[PDB]
DNA sequence: TTTCATTATCGGAAGAGATTCAGAG
RNA sequence: UCCGCGGCGCG
DNA sequence: CTCTGAATCTCTTCCGACGCGCCGCGAAAA
């Protein structure tokens, strides 16, 4: 019968069924299809997984792969033998083992095939020497998704309960965040050195220009702190006589880079065209899509060795024998790289622009590789003057070699040894030594892949889950830890030491691979774990005093409640960072709920001031009082500023300053407030999280929801009594908004029950139903075949529509509202 | 082309000619035959034919 | 009500089976 | 190079 | 009125001389 081959990536598949053709039937998983949604029944419930029960699992298919997963069910008939064809690492190797859980059969028609290359010379060797799935690989990787699985819905409940609700913690999530708090403690206790350097312009025996540099006075290399000092030097240098002592002529060599793995492509796309890792990766997709380039997921610089003779055979014919080495150039799925050396950037008319420039750097970085290095003259020119030592380098390009492909975007003149320099001027410059960078997308990932933290698949993801959980945040495309941030670090620092170290995904890899290695057994390593986890936890659940997690501690600070007057503090929130008034924590009667939102001002590194930007910005920053702690500025009033330092809360050290400032009153995500256009904004309150609309004059508010950005609008809504829900006790209302009409539960952050309406329930309440939705009753209740009709929105066309459902499969039959009249036809 | 060289070459109704004499040839193309595809067969044929 | 990381979007005659009609109880 | 088929003619 | 047995119909199965010259065709696989 007919073979059936599964692979993880569409693009792979049908590149797969062509290098094979008829006989066999391709298809990819796209993805995983299944994974997961003393002791609690709900947290393991919730979990998925049972730590106390020998590691019970329940994997359920994603919610978004009933499709993927159906087809295979009835495709396997068909097949005779099943060939499972994943990566064959573990993740790989999971995904595997799923498939051959849900499409049931008998182990022996199944088969596991490995696909080297594209080549022919590959896909059939596959099927030449197969094997079947590794359990150890398996359960090495059930290891560590579950231990993933544990520190997040154990870990995070803790932080609802001792910080705040929404909050998050995890083993990559949370060492990302510990880096940029790092790096912000770093930023703002530093304190830059004042230092001075000293040029002088001169002209050689014959007349030419020689610029030299001081480098040393009396043998000590010279480096005055302040203009006093530099002027006693240049007055000694004034008045000195000018000798060349030595003139070092030294060839010196340059190299072409590695092919971009996903996280070099990303940061060469941040360097050279400013792209954010998101954007790159989505560009990188549209090239793999179109067979432009090879997976844009990988962690190896590797090359096949064709695809080293196609660059070869492309250098030989484009440049000539100097720029082809030898023999290939060596150095330690395959690396990113165009599918053909042929094909030119200029030539995929059917790229975005932005697409083509990624394609011609991954091109460049490819044929430079192989391309030959950059040959110089390096000059280094020695001058003696009084007690000083000065310095002057060249440098004279003689061959190109690999630049030529990969293009970047000096002359010291003729003196020899011994000979007299004449002084024209000297330039002293004031400068100072700058704080450290602060972070940006593709280099923090850099800083996570050299770690080993993330994975190709993940460093985007885990840029943006640290933004959205409020943890930190990018301004020009620089990250800032946030309030929440360092809260969140300190305590998991504190409660979860061996957790937030570094290298504990290192020292973890080791442990999975013993369990890959029959050298140790899962469910007991996952024991082990969970023993010295849960000892953690418990402890950390404990009051303060006895050693319990530290629960959030209001800071106060001299500032008058709007509502109250009183002094007011210092608080964060999953939301942010936010000013509170000490009512909070009194009981009903003598309760205040009013807050303040703290807008920081935002540091704007200027680019043109190059390595002095980041300095610079630690030189804006006021200093604490009590500590040489820097301090982070935040705006309260349009008349009124605020300076927190950076130990806050452990320092308590707080400042307020007058001016004038343009106040934004709010941080957080946008939202266009559908009855005023105006902004709006998200909030915190008695019922968690709500959204309303910075203009005074509307109250208009919408709500969050379980899987939504928010709700669709809270307008006309109508109540009915007659209609009950089936999940719950609660009874139908019928609401309208973008989405369209829709009927739901009157309790409904509690229910959160909601169906279509039918046309003839709409019929049953046609005198309830406002004068315009009026139109959708008179729409046709029952289709040609008798089946019965529900009111949809055409997303397309921003149009109500009915439609007729059998079997919960669409009927294929619509009818619209054209012109006062409902016409109805085949879909 | 195979489709029209093969009929050209191997139909029934494509016959070698005999060319024996101008009246054989004459009569070879003024025959008329009701065999061929579409037509009858030599068993089938009825004596009312 | 609710948190983690990962992966990738001919005709004639004879014989056998099936169906129907006529005779018996 | 051993075979089969299609047409034609002789009795 | 209802069943059983024999007849009748419908479907399936065989078989339609014998020699002998001519002619021109048959198949491809990767
Ligand atoms: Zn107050
Ligand atoms: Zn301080
Ligand atoms: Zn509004």
């Amino acid at each position: 019968g007919k073979a059936l081959v599964i692979v993880e990536s569409p693009a792979k598949a049908k590149t797969i069924n062509k290098y094979l053709g008829s006989d066999y039937v391709v298809k990819s998983s796209v993805g995983h299809i299944r994974d997961l949604p003393d002791e609690r029944g709900a947290l393991v419930n919730r979990m998925g997984v049972d730590p106390w029960h020998n590691w019970e699992a329940h994997y359920e298919v994603l919610p978004g792969k009933e499709k993927v997963v159906s087809e295979l069910k009835q495709l396997a008939e068909k097949a005779d033998h099943i060939y499972l064809a994943t990566d064959l690492d573990r993740e790989g190797e999971a995904i595997a083992w799923h498939l051959r859980e849900v499409i049931g059969g008998d182990d022996a028609r199944y088969s596991r095939v490995v696909f080297n290359e594209i080549t022919k010379n590959a896909i059939r060797q596959a099927f030449n020497k197969p094997g079947e799935l590794n359990i150890d690989r398996v359960n090495a990787q059930q290891a560590r998704r579950f231990m993933d699985r544990v520190v997040g819905y154990m870990v995070s409940p803790l932080l609802w309960k001792k910080i705040a609700r929404g909050l998050s913690a995890g083993r990559v999530q949370s060492v990302a965040v510990r880096l940029v708090v790092e790096r912000e403690r770093e930023i703002k206790a530093f304190v830059p050195e004042e230092f001075w350097e000293v040029d002088a312009s001169t002209t050689t025996p014959s007349g030419e220009a020689l610029a030299l540099q001081v480098t040393h006075q009396n043998d000590k290399p010279f480096r005055p702190v302040n203009k006093e000092q530099t002027q006693a030097a240049v007055s000694l240098l004034e008045k000195a006589r000018y000798s060349v002592l030595e003139r070092e002529d030294k060839p010196t060599t340059s190299k072409p880079g590695a092919p971009f793995i996903t996280s070099t492509l990303q940061q060469a796309a941040s360097t050279r065209l400013g792209f954010g890792v998101k954007k790159t990766m989505m560009m990188a997709q549209r090239l793999y899509e179109a067979g432009y380039i090879t997976y844009m997921r990988t962690d190896s610089t590797n090359l096949s060795q064709d695809a080293v003779n196609m660059v070869r055979g492309y250098i030989s014919d484009n440049f000539g024998k100097k720029y082809l080495p030898e023999s290939p150039n060596q150095y330690a799925h395959e690396a990113i790289r165009p599918s053909d050396v042929n094909v030119m950037a200029e030539s995929l008319k059917d790229m975005e622009a932005d697409a083509q420039k990624l394609y011609q750097l991954i091109w460049r970085q490819f044929v430079a590789c192989q391309m030959t290095p950059a040959k110089y003259d390096s000059t280094t020119l020695t001058v003696g003057a009084g007690d000083f030592r000065l310095k002057a380098r060249g440098r004279i390009l003689r061959f190109d070699g690999w630049t030529k492909v990969m293009p970047a975007l000096r002359i010291l003149p003729a003196v020899n040894k011994g000979d007299a320099l004449t002084l024209v001027e000297l330039t002293p410059a004031q400068h100072f030594t700058k704080p450290p960078a602060r972070f940006s997308e593709a280099s923090l990932v850099k800083e996570l892949e050299k770690r080993g933290i993330g994975r190709p698949s993940t460093y985007a993801s885990i840029i943006s889950t640290i933004q959205d959980r409020g943890y930190v945040r990018v301004e020009n495309r620089r990250f800032y830890a946030e309030k929440m941030g360092e809260i969140v670090t300190d305590r998991l620092e504190e409660n979860f030491r061996e957790l937030m170290n570094y290298d504990f995904t290192a020292q973890m890899e080791n442990s999975l691979d013993q369990v890959a290695n029959h050298e140790a057994e899962w469910k007991a390593v996952l024991d082990h774990f969970f023993s010295d986890f849960t000892q953690q936890l418990d402890k950390a659940e404990k009051d303060p005093e006895e050693g319990g997690m530290r629960p959030n501690q209001m800071v106060l600070t001299s500032i008058d409640c709007p509502t109250c007057g009183r002094k007011m503090g210092i608080r964060t929130a999953s939301t942010g960072v936010f000013l509170g008034c000490s009512g909070y924590a009194l009981p009903p009667k003598e309760r205040c709920k009013t807050t303040i939102n703290l807008v920081p001002e935002n540091e704007v590194l200027n680019v043109l001031e190059g390595e002095d930007a980041e300095t610079n910005a630690l030189r804006a920053k006021r200093r604490c009082p009590k500590c040489g702690t820097a301090m982070d500025s935040y705006l309260i009033d349009p008349k009124r500023k605020l300076h927190v330092c950076g130990n806050n809360p452990t320092c308590d050290g707080y400042e307020i300053e007058e001016g004038e400032f343009r106040i934004k009153g709010y941080d957080g995500p946008i939202v266009e407030c559908e009855k005023c256009g105006s902004e709006m904004h998200l909030k915190m309150g008695r019922f968690g999280k709500y959204m309303a609309c910075t203009n005074e004059e509307c109250k208009n508010t919408r709500k969050i929801l379980r899987n939504g950005e928010v709700a669709p609008p809270k307008e006309d809504p109508v109540p009915l009594p007659e209609l009950p829900c089936e999940k719950s006790d609660a009874y139908f209302v019928l609401r309208d908004g973008a989405a369209g009409v829709f009927l739901a539960a009157n309790t409904f952050p509690k229910s959160r029950e909601t169906r279509a309406p039918l046309v003839e329930e709409l019929y049953r309440f046609r005198d309830r139903l406002p004068e315009k939705l009026r139109y959708l009753a008179d729409a046709p209740q029952q289709d040609p075949e008798g089946n019965k009709t529900m009111v949809r929105f055409s997303r397309k066309t921003k149009q109500q529509y009915v439609s007729s459902e059998k079997d919960g499969k669409a009927t294929g039959w619509s009818a619209f509202y054209v012109d006062g009249k409902w016409v109805e036809g085949k879909k | 082309s195979a489709a029209v060289k093969e009929f050209f070459g191997s139909s029934q109704l494509s016959q070698f000619m005999d060319q024996n004499n101008p009246l054989s040839e004459i009569t070879h193309k003024r025959r008329i035959s009701a065999l061929g595809p579409g037509g009858l067969t030599r068993e089938r044929a009825g004596f009312e034919v």
